[PDB]
């Protein structure tokens, strides 16, 4: 069946009903340092062209739901990288596409609300908001890598074709 | 007496017909049939209608399916599709030839019954045998073991181009009542190959869609052990393992050319996972094995599960039977692992034996064991004559003693 | 010619001898049978009658508590028309499971019969059933000579299909 | 052995009676033929419904009846049939159904041409239920 | 009968037959 | 008073007490235990039928006959135990039904028990071929019994029925719902003798017949379709059953499934043939149907047409004129299924506060073999 | 398909297929087939000693013996020459053709390959041709059992050629459809005042083959082509031949399809009639 | 002309309570529905579910408010109702064939159940056994029952048979009631005695009714006849053959007038001149000036009256069989309809009564 | 006791075998 995040720490904090997994970015936000390679959205991007075909999805614990979140997200950065024509103005617009207000949960969704715990307390709206900001400034930058070509600035088809399929059915847009 | 009997086995997709004692029936023709489009029509119009390859974009006629999912629907043209079969094709002087025809397993007392009427009175037959795929795949089977051992008693997966079954037989008949069929077969992984490819290619004529599709499917496309490290091998190689097809365009009759990929190992993947094309079914076969086998007797289970044949056209791609027996014994001692953990005295039975076979005769299946039971001496003994038909009625149709 | 007079007579016969009701075996214990079929009690049965158009063709009618059974002799003119008969009705009895009311094979001497117990017209009107029989009877001596006609027609298209050809 | 039946003695099982044959007569020749040659077809019809042989088991002196009413039956013409149907009482209308019926077995000469039409007026006179007396009757003609 | 068939599919094998990255 | 009752059968349990009308608890003959960890070490009767797919099950009972004393001791703890009867065995009488030709062996294991390990102050065997006539009141005659495995035959004279008089057809409702597989496998469809027996059993009780004359029903059956039936399958499939209806029971009568012997009537008219002159009279005006394979319709009429064929042929050897004279009777009451629980129920009602009746614990105690006082 | 086919399509395909893949320089391919065509023709096509490159194509007929009679391998020595070569054991004849050694135009030698039967079946034709071109009249007819129970005779005359068939109906109602197809035949030069003029006799032969082992029967019928200088000569010959040998399994042919039409009416009015009773039915 | 469809299949038989409140029917099965009137609507409250075969015979006791059925699997019960359920007890009827029709006597201390083997069987009630006995009627009957009606006297019972004739049998139990007064059918009636037999050829009787007062007994059969004796005039028959098709039930509405159905599918009314000795055909009682226009049928029949396939039974709702008012059928088409007689003398004038 | 109360049971089956004014 799908793949599941593997690293699921005994001590890794929690924000809503997500794992607050380290990243290692250069955009600053509300998450942990990271000395190592591998982090949730290498994870993500590495299961993303499997996981998109997939319908059903059991949670096996908080990781997966950070899993879920990116692996949406990466199809919200193909619909955008889809019409640009440099690997430069894709990187303008995943910025922008961080910038974009998007929905949490709790707001109308986010089609999830069902899976994902609501953000109560000031403390914790405050942050999920900046953590999944963080998660999209940073997932939008590694994929500008990934999905331009070496040659003309242009998108892969090998990353475009993937622009229609949904993971679960579900969208942020 | 010394001209062989004909050999019929109709399927959905394709008919396969020729004489008994050889390999391979002389044809393979698709199983549709063209007719006049404006049918009250008198003269000889009746006998206006093309067969197989020159009837599949005939110009003003149109072309009918007359077999669904196995079952016959409409028996006045597969009563005509029979008439070219015999006089076209096969040449057989019908009065001089016995006759075996194939039926769908579970074709009723009120189906197969009719198209034994319909030989023995219009092309005046002198004898008919109605066999069944169950026990004809089995027994083409044995080419492979023989050495090891020669039964009727095993877990059977017809795939073809309409529907993929798999049937539980033990020692002749089959149980009719743990056959589980998937909405996976032949048709909807071109379908869904073809799907890939419009995302992604262009070039490619809308008329040679499916075409393309067929080809890029029959092909190329192979199972794989894990599917991220196939991507990871895509993408990290990539030269090495996109091939290049070129068509030529039906019209223009230049060339079109189009990369070859991701719709290698995703599209024989839907037998494993279905929910990929399919809304209303998500079992992978492996599980639908295994429960089918579950759902059997008891003392019949380490039989079925030693003995798992394939048959047909859409259980060809390549190490399809590999990742098969993997499933099988990746779930099956999952289940029995539980037995030991839930268990003390009876946590240890017996590892159950899975394996899947692998012949070289595949999609010649049914046919080549109809073909080698024709050949042999007892089967003009079971076979039913029209002597009889006319003497004891159309009844004795309804069955045939298992033989061993 | 002489078809109309011979069917209104049929249908009274038949309006006449289709008045049927449930009826247990007196017989064998909890049984239920078409007493003209077994006819074991005689007091059940009634006086089996004929129509007659000519020689030819005539219906037997007979009658009993709960059941009927007409048996027909159909027009045959010609050994052709008598094949295509007997042709026509062996195939409508090997479908018999689908005409609820017709027989596995004839009354002795008669081309086609039908068994109608007093479970069809209980849950099939009476009226409708004898326009029915009126019905199948005009219809398939229309079908007959359609067929023959047919078979006419294809005979001389085959042999100027051949012969235009030398 | 149970080719032997035990169903056949059985002491409750329904039997015959007709208990009325003392004799028998059936249509006197002569008079239907006084009838005949005059041209006074409705008499001769009144003639040949006198005296049916029911009581009679002889099957000889019924068929001798049966002659003697078909010849009658003959005899006449369909635009002359009306007149000699409503002549006849309400019983003798059910009796001619009975003959109709029994001249439908043997038919020769374009006979049974007449005979439906006989039918047709005899069914306008004594309606559905004059047929349905024809099945009813355990003494018949 | 069975025989037919298992005697002759030996015939043809004795000239008919003439002619890791996956698991534990 | 203060009795009981208690008829063990293969199938069900049905006990009460003296003086029932209808048996006050009716149950499975049942003994499951778990296979894995409000489930208890063991479970019987409702709660055990009620978790069949958890629990390896077992019958005590096989055949009428007990097989397993272990388990049967589990079986009549809960009969006697809160969830049914919360009695003390103690102060207690109790009637039971020693089953049809049962080998003596069990019949005194089960007075050692009862007066061993439960202690009951009174018990008494009443016989399972003759409770099952005082309830249409009889004391002198036959009982023919088709039940599930064996269709066993026992006259019984004044009560007391003679140990070598009684016979048995290996022959029942098992071999028929068997046989009917074979001959709906011969009209062509695939089932199966083990995974489709229960599919098939109620095919068998819904639609089968007893033929009266089997060259009758033949020529029905192959001259007219009023005998097809449809029947719908439990996985939807709609199938048609006609003439093997009365074809399947047929193997009472007739060798269609391989079994030596004559069949039930040619059976029970030798049986009763070998008996005194003057107790052959009685015999037959004194025949009782029982079990659930009597129900067949036409099963009484073909019975009574049978043995009039034989007396005929076999009993005034080529005669007519005697044949009249032959006085029979074939009693087939409408609640032919349960009645041995309704005779012993009221015996041991009548017979409560009688001593010399009910055997005591002070005489076996003594022992001597004095279980069956004849 | 009104006229039956001549050339074998099992023969020509599985050449065809050959030749295209010995053209390309592909492997060449193992081959073994058995199969039939009609009177009984048994055909064999393989690989002599294992030898690949080389496809045989053998031929068996049970009355070759009577053709050799009349000149058949003299005829088949011109058609095939160099391909023919002797015949495997069983068959009567062989055609060899080697793979690495093969014409340009590939269509010739496959047709006539593809036409192996009916060469067999046009020396008894072409002879009794030229003894009425020639005038050489009154000589022995001849007698091919073209069938175990069937049998036809040619005979040369004065100014025409007569071809007698004398074929049998299995079925009884065979006959009687038979009899009305053979009835148009009579009136058939309505269409063509040039055609073969066609005579018919139900049970006993007609005056011209008299005695001679005649086989009467309720079940035989004798039908007689009389052809004349037109059909017969050089020109029209051999579609003649094409024609007049494939008559009798052309005329058992279309009587089986006519009866299969037959059901596809009944099939028609049958679904009509429980319409008409579905209708009663009150919900 | 009140016409209700509780089914599509045939109503087999039907009981009405004592103030017409319920109706029972057998839908052609093996149990019995009782409905009760809501308002406008019919509502099922009670089904009998005890018979293994279908249901011949209901009949319902008025004021004991008992429920008699039999049915073809033998056997008879009656029905108690204890609380809110009716209770079954089963009845003894010692008969080999079918049951096939049920009437409780007027004084409703007995029943008379029809058999399927030359035989009535007369139930009653032991009081010391808890338990229904029933004594049999063998002689001279030969052939299977079917129908019965008692004479307002709770002794003399009309039955109509396959052996073509209505008879007049006493079954006078003398463990249950007083002797009977002398009767026109005659003095001497000890258990059994045969007072009258029809005289008639041929023909099955399907419903035998007696008259108000019990001096005349009505029957028909299935040679479309309807006959009527008066002991009055020394059992005098009076016949009438019609020209249409049987009819399988009949009733007294006056003295002297009955009303009848069968397979024509509607009620037709009879007058008996006493005087004359002759019986006399009223005509018919179902009519459809609107329904003479189109009268189109929706394709769903053509055919008219009440019910569209015969009439099994008739039963009168009030007035009693003296002075009938209302009157009920049930027939093979699942239909209930109820008539009221001064709406039809409205509707057809030219129609006359007694 | 039993066989003096159990005929009278019986006699209801078995059956199967003062006017004047
Ligand atoms: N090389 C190949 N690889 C994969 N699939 C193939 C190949 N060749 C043919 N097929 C598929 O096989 C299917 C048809 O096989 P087959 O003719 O055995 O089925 P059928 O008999 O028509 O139907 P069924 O057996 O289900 O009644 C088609 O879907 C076709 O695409
Ligand atoms: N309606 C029916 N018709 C025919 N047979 C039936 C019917 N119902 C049950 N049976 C058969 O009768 C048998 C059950 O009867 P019963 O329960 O009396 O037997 P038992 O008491 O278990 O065995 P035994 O009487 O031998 O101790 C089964 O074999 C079953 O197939
Ligand atoms: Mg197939
Ligand atoms: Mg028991």
């Amino acid at each position: 069946p799908a793949y599941h995040s593997s690293l699921m720490d005994p001590d890794t904090k929690l924000i809503g009903n997500m794992a607050l997994l380290p990243i290692r970015s250069q955009f600053k936000g509300p998450a942990p340092r990271e000395t190592k390679d591998t982090d949730i959205v290498d994870e993500a991007i590495y299961y993303f062209k499997a996981n998109v075909f997939f319908k059903n999805y059991e949670i096996k614990n908080e990781a997966d739901r950070t899993l879920i979140y990116i692996t949406l997200y990466i199809s919200e950065c193909l619909k955008k990288l889809q019409k640009c024509n440099s690997k430069s103005q894709g990187e303008k617009e995943m910025y922008t596409l961080g910038i974009t207000n998007f929905p949490i949960p709790g707001e109308p969704g986010f089609p999830l609300n069902a899976i994902y715990a609501k953000p109560a307390n000031k403390q914790e709206d405050e942050v999920m908001r900046a953590y999944l900001q963080q998660l999209r400034q940073e997932t939008g930058l590694r994929l500008c890598e990934k999905v331009f070509d070496p040659q003309n600035d242009k998108p892969s088809k090998w990353w475009t074709c993937f622009v229609k399929r949904q993971f679960m059915n579900k969208s942020l847009s | 007496g010394r001209l062989p009997a004909c050999v019929v086995d109709c399927g959905t997709g394709y008919t396969k017909l020729g004489y008994a004692g050889n390999t391979e029936p002389q044809f393979i023709i698709p199983s549709c049939i063209a007719i006049k489009e404006s049918a009250v029509m008198k003269g000889v119009d009746d006998l206006d209608f093309f067969i197989g390859d020159e009837a599949i974009e005939k110009p003003t006629y149109a072309t009918k399916w007359p077999i669904r999912h196995g079952i016959v629907e409409d028996w006045d043209l597969m009563e005509r599709f029979m008439e070219q079969v015999i006089f076209k094709y096969l040449r057989a002087e019908p009065e001089d030839h016995y006759f075996l025809l194939t039926e769908p397993p579970l074709n009723t007392p009120e189906n197969r019954e009719y198209t034994a009427e319909i030989m023995f009175e219009s092309f005046n037959v002198p004898g008919l045998y109605i066999a069944v795929q169950a026990v004809l795949a089995l027994a083409a089977s044995w080419t492979s073991r023989q050495v090891g051992e020669r039964t009727l008693t095993g877990t059977v997966i017809d795939s073809g181009d309409g529907v993929t079954h798999v049937i539980p037989v033990a020692e002749g008949y089959v149980i009719g009542s743990c056959i589980k069929h998937i909405p996976i077969a032949g048709r909807d992984i071109t379908y869904f190959i073809q799907q890939l490819l419009r995302d992604r290619e262009v070039g490619i004529p809308p008329e040679q869609s499916l075409e393309t599709a067929k080809a890029v499917k029959e092909r190329y496309s192979y199972v794989c052990p894990d599917l991220v490290k196939e991507f990871n091998k895509y993408d990290t190689d990539g030269s090495k393992w996109i091939k290049q097809y070129t068509g030529i365009n039906a019209i223009s009759k230049k060339e079109f050319s189009i990369d070859v990929g991701y719709e290698r190992f995703l599209g024989p993947e839907i037998f494993f996972h279905p929910e990929f094309a399919n809304p209303d079914f998500t079992q992978p076969i492996s599980e639908v094995v295994d429960e089918v086998i579950q759902n059997c007797p008891i003392d019949v289970r380490r039989p079925l599960y030693k003995n798992i044949v394939l048959s047909g056209g859409s259980t060809m791609f390549r190490d399809f039977g590999r990742r098969l027996q993997r499933d099988l014994k990746r779930t099956v001692d999952a289940r029995l692992k539980l037995s030991e953990e839930l268990s003390g005295g009876r946590l240890k039975p017996k590892p159950i034996d899975v394996q899947v076979i692998t012949h070289h005769m595949q999609r010649y299946a049914v046919w080549f064991g109809g073909s080698m039971l024709a050949s042999t001496p007892e089967f003009y003994q079971v076979c039913h004559t029209k002597k009889d038909y006319e003497e004891i009625g159309p009844s004795i149709c309804r069955h045939n003693p298992v033989f061993g | 010619a002489t078809l109309r007079p011979y069917l209104s007579a049929v249908r009274a016969t038949l309006q006449a001898a289709l008045c049927l009701e449930n009826f247990s075996s007196q017989v064998v214990e909890r049984h239920n049978k078409p007493e003209v079929e077994v006819r074991s009690s005689k007091e059940l049965l009634l006086q089996p009658v004929t129509i007659s158009r000519n020689e030819k063709e005539k219906v037997l009618i007979e009658g009993s508590i709960n059941s009927v059974r007409v048996s027909i002799a159909v027009k045959q003119a010609d050994e052709i028309e008598k094949i295509l008969c007997h042709k026509f009705m062996r195939f409508m009895m090997m479908r018999a499971e689908n005409f609820f009311i017709l027989r596995r094979k004839p009354v002795e001497g008669y081309d086609i019969s039908f068994l109608i117990t007093n479970f069809h017209t209980e849950q099939m009107y009476k009226h409708k059933l004898v326009d029915f029989v009126i019905h199948f009877m005009e219809e398939i001596d229309k079908e007959i000579s359609e067929m023959k006609l047919s078979v006419n027609a294809r005979a001389r298209i085959v042999a100027e299909e051949f012969l235009k050809n030398f | 052995f149970r080719k032997v039946d035990v169903d056949e003695y059985d002491e409750n099982k329904f039997v015959d009676e007709e208990d009325g044959g003392d004799g028998q007569a059936g249509p006197d020749e002569g008079e239907v033929d006084s009838c005949l040659r005059q041209g006074n077809m409705t008499a001769a019809l009144q003639a040949a419904l006198k005296n049916p042989p029911i009581n009679t088991k002889s099957q000889a002196v019924k068929d001798r009846a049966g002659s003697i009413v078909l010849k009658v039956l003959i005899s006449f013409k369909a635009n002359d049939i009306e007149k000699a149907v409503q002549s006849l009482d309400k019983n003798g209308v059910d009796l001619l159904m009975k003959y109709i019926y029994k001249g439908f077995e043997s038919p020769s000469d374009n006979s049974s041409a007449m005979l439906l039409q006989w039918h047709e007026k005899a069914l306008a006179a004594g309606g559905v239920g004059s047929i349905v007396r024809v099945l009813t009757a355990r003494k018949t003609v | 009968p069975t025989s037919g068939i298992v005697g002759a599919l030996m015939e043809v094998m004795q000239k008919r037959s003439k002619a890791d990255e996956w698991e534990d | 008073r203060k009795v009981v009752v208690c008829d063990n059968g293969t199938g069900f349990v049905k006990c009460g007490y003296a003086g029932s009308n209808f048996p006050e608890h009716i149950f499975p003959a049942l003994v499951g235990r778990p296979i894995i960890r409000e489930i208890k070490d063991l479970m019987v009767g409702d709660e055990a039928s009620e978790l069949r797919s958890m629990l390896e099950v077992n019958y005590p009972m096989e055949n009428g006959i007990v097989r397993n004393w272990d388990d049967m001791k589990h079986l009549w703890d809960y009969t006697f135990g809160p969830e049914k009867l919360n009695i003390d065995t103690r102060n207690c009488k109790i009637l039971l039904t020693e089953p049809p030709m049962n080998p003596t062996k069990n019949r005194e294991k089960i007075v050692e028990v009862m007066f061993e390990t439960y202690q009951f102050s009174g018990v008494y065997v009443a016989i399972q071929a003759v409770l099952t006539l005082y309830a249409q009141g009889l004391l002198t005659g036959v009982v023919v019994d088709s039940g599930d495995g064996v269709t066993h035959i026992c006259p019984v004279y004044e009560g007391f029925s003679l140990p070598h008089l009684t016979r048995r057809l290996d022959i029942a409702g098992r071999d028929i719902t068997r046989y009917l597989i074979k001959l709906l496998l011969l009209r062509g469809y695939a089932f199966n003798h083990s995974a489709d027996f229960e599919t098939v059993r109620m095919i068998k009780e819904k639609l089968c017949y007893v033929g009266y004359n089997i060259e009758q029903e033949q020529k029905l059956a192959l001259e007219t379709t009023v005998l097809v039936e449809s029947y719908t399958l439990p996985d939807g499939r709609i199938i048609k059953v006609g003439g093997e209806r009365f074809e399947a029971p047929e193997a009472l009568f007739q060798h269609l499934i391989n079994v030596e012997g004559v069949g039930v009537a040619e059976l029970l008219f030798n049986t009763i043939q070998a008996a005194d002159i003057d107790t052959r009279s009685e015999f037959y005006k004194h025949i009782v149907l029982s079990g659930g394979s009597t129900m067949y319709p036409g099963l009484p009429s073909r019975l009574e047409r049978e043995l009039k064929q034989l007396y005929l042929e076999r009993v005034l050897k080529g005669d007519v004129e005697k044949l009249s004279k032959f006085k029979i009777r074939i009693e087939d009451p409408p609640r032919r299924k349960h009645m041995v629980f309704l005779g012993g129920a009221v015996l041991a009602d009548i017979m409560k506060d009688k001593d010399n009746f009910w055997m005591t614990r002070q005489e076996y105690q003594e022992k001597g073999v004095r279980v069956l006082e004849k | 398909m009104i006229l039956l086919e001549v050339n074998n399509r099992i023969i020509e395909e599985t050449l065809a297929l050959k030749f295209e893949n010995a053209a390309a320089g592909n492997k060449p391919e193992a081959v073994e087939v058995t199969f039939a065509d009609f009177d009984g023709v048994l055909y064999h096509i393989s690989n002599p000693n294992g030898d690949k490159t080389k496809v045989m194509v053998s031929i068996s007929l049970k009355f070759y013996k009577e053709l050799q009679a009349h000149g058949a391998d003299e005829l088949l020595k011109r058609v095939y020459g160099s391909f023919l070569v002797n015949p495997e054991s069983g068959y009567n004849v062989s055609l060899l053709y080697d793979l690495e050694n093969l014409p340009a135009s590939k269509d010739s030698i496959v047709h006539q390959a593809g036409m192996l039967k009916r060469n067999c079946f046009a020396s008894v034709f072409e002879k009794y041709f030229q003894f009425q071109e020639e005038g050489k009249e009154g000589e022995n007819r001849a007698v091919i059992h073209y069938r175990d129970d069937e049998t036809m005779y040619v005979e040369s005359k004065k100014d025409r050629v007569t071809v007698v068939f004398s074929t049998v109906f299995k079925d009884d109602d065979d006959v009687v459809i038979g009899k009305v197809f053979m009835q148009e035949f009579k009136e058939g030069r309505r269409a063509s005042h040039t055609a073969p003029q066609v005579l018919f006799s139900h049970r006993e032969p007609p005056l011209e083959l008299k005695d001679t082992d005649a086989a009467v029967g309720d079940n035989i019928g004798y039908i007689t082509f009389v052809l004349f200088p037109r059909h017969t000569n050089a020109s029209a010959r051999d579609n003649t031949i094409n024609l007049i040998h494939t008559f009798r399994d052309y005329l058992h042919y279309h009587i089986k399809c006519s009866k299969a039409y037959i059901h596809t009416r009944m099939r028609a009015k049958t679904s009509d009639f429980l319409k008409v009773l579905n209708r009663a039915r009150p919900d | 002309m009140a016409y209700h469809s509780f089914l599509v299949e045939p109503i087999s038989c039907h009981a009405w309570n004592k103030d017409r409140t319920q109706i029972a029917i057998c839908p052609n099965n093996h149990e019995v529905h009782i409905y009760e009137k809501s308002g406008a609507k019919w509502t099922k409250v009670h089904e009998l579910k005890e018979h293994n075969g279908q249901v011949t015979g209901i009949d319902w006791a008025p004021e004991s408010n008992r429920i008699v059925t039999c049915g073809t699997d033998r056997n008879a019960y009656v029905w108690t109702l204890k609380g809110r359920t009716w209770k079954p007890t089963l009845v003894i009827l010692r008969i080999n064939r079918a049951a096939r029709c049920v009437r409780w006597a007027p004084n409703e201390n007995k029943f008379a159940v029809g058999s399927g083997s030359r035989v009535i069987s007369i139930c009653y009630f032991e009081q010391e056994n808890d338990w229904w006995v029933c004594k049999h009627i063998k002689k001279p009957i030969r052939s299977t029952v079917l129908s019965l009606d008692w004479h307002p006297n709770n002794v003399l019972l009309a039955a109509g048979s396959c052996d073509f004739k209505c008879r007049i049998f006493s079954a006078y139990i003398k463990e249950v009631e007083e002797r009977p007064a002398p009767t026109p059918w005659g003095s001497k009636m000890p258990f059994g005695e045969l007072m009258f037999e029809s005289s008639s050829s041929c023909g099955w009787v399907h419903g035998v009714c007696f008259s108000a007062s019990g001096s005349r007994v009505a029957w028909v059969s299935h040679d479309s006849t309807v006959c009527l004796a008066d002991a009055d005039k020394k059992m005098a028959v009076a016949t009438l053959a019609s020209e249409t098709l049987p009819l399988l039930a009949l009733t007294f509405i006056t003295d002297n007038s009955l009303v009848a159905a069968g397979h024509d599918c509607f009620p037709v009314l009879f007058t008996y001149d006493a005087a004359a000795g002759m019986l006399s055909f009223g005509g018919r009682l179902d009519v459809p000036a609107r329904e003479r226009f189109q009268n189109l049928d929706k394709k769903a029949a053509g055919l008219d009256s009440l019910h569209k396939n015969s009439v099994s039974q008739i039963s009168v709702l009030s007035g009693g069989k003296a002075k009938c008012s209302q009157f009920c059928t049930t027939g093979m088409d699942g239909g209930m309809s109820i008539w009221d007689v001064k709406s039809l003398e409205s509707a057809l004038k030219d129609l006359k009564i007694k």
